């Protein structure tokens, strides 16, 4: 019913995203958004009959400020994912006061996820603006630009179009499905 | 020798290495081959997180050993 393709002609499998995940993520990281701090999570799930299903929203050990966040113990996250047979399907984070877009840091992070999994998505929540977005780099051209980039900045700019929202409709299909939040903090 | 690097996305990366390569060298090879910067890479073997300055031989990593790659996350 959907057959999605990259800019480069590569087919993308469907990712089923629980309709409720965005709000649930906002609910779980509210104490942080309320204290003007970003939070990140990992979108975890499984492959069944050639489609991915996000089943677990994993909040890893991390540190944050008003305009950054980052993991601080990836070994534990690995242990958890490996024990429960959970794939990395993408990630999510808040812009508590900012607009909804992909920052330089976000694109650099995302590129690696998307090279490892062409379907990988980055969800950005901008709760002050009541907006949100689901994004990916252009493949191959945007992934190429980020791969070849080597500038410190780390809000540094990039040449050309690099990223895009996922198409509507496209490979990410929202559905009314269960979700487990795993808080590793 | 060849080693394998398994991801959390169902992907396995094959690498050409020698026993005396450091972990730093290994992450550079991953960058060369796959486009992931070393600073985003965390490598794990036999339950331990590997250190840049030590060698494959130091961790007993041999012909056809499997390491695991887990990415950092940085957002803004
Ligand atoms: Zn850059
Ligand atoms: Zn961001």
């Amino acid at each position: 019913k959907i057959h999605a393709y990259t800019e480069g002609g590569k087919p993308l499998r469907t990712i089923y995203l629980p309709k409720l995940l965005k709000k649930v993520f906002l609910d779980v990281v509210k104490p942080n958004t309320k204290k003007n701090l970003e939070t990140c999570g990992i979108l975890c799930g499984k492959l069944r009959q050639n489609a991915f299903f996000i089943t677990h929203l994993v909040i890893p050990l991390q540190e944050a400020t008003s305009d950054t966040c980052g993991t601080t113990d990836e070994a534990s996250l690995f242990e958890f994912q490996d024990k429960h047979n959970l794939l990395t399907l993408g990630w999510i984070h808040t812009h508590p006061t900012q607009t909804c877009f992909m920052s330089s840091v976000d694109l650099h992070t995302h590129c690696s996820y998307q090279l490892m999994l062409p379907e990988a998505i980055a969800i950005v929540m901008a709760p002050s603006k009541n907006t949100s977005g689901i994004f990916r780099l252009l493949d191959p051209e945007g992934l190429q630009t980020i791969v070849k980039c080597r500038k410190p900045g780390l809000a540094h700019p990039h040449e050309g179009k690099v990223y895009t929202m996922v198409a509507q409709p496209g490979h990410v299909r929202e559905i009314n499905s269960k979700l487990q939040v795993v808080d590793l903090r | 020798m060849q080693i394998f690097v398994k991801t959390l996305t169902g992907k396995t990366i094959t690498l050409e290495v020698e026993p005396s390569d450091t972990i730093e060298n290994v992450k550079a090879k991953i960058q060369d081959k796959e486009g992931i910067p070393p600073d985003q890479q965390r490598l794990i073997f036999a339950g331990k997180q590997l250190e840049d300055g030590r060698t494959l031989s130091d961790y007993n990593i041999q012909k056809e050993s499997t390491l695991h790659l887990v990415l950092r996350l940085r957002g803004g």
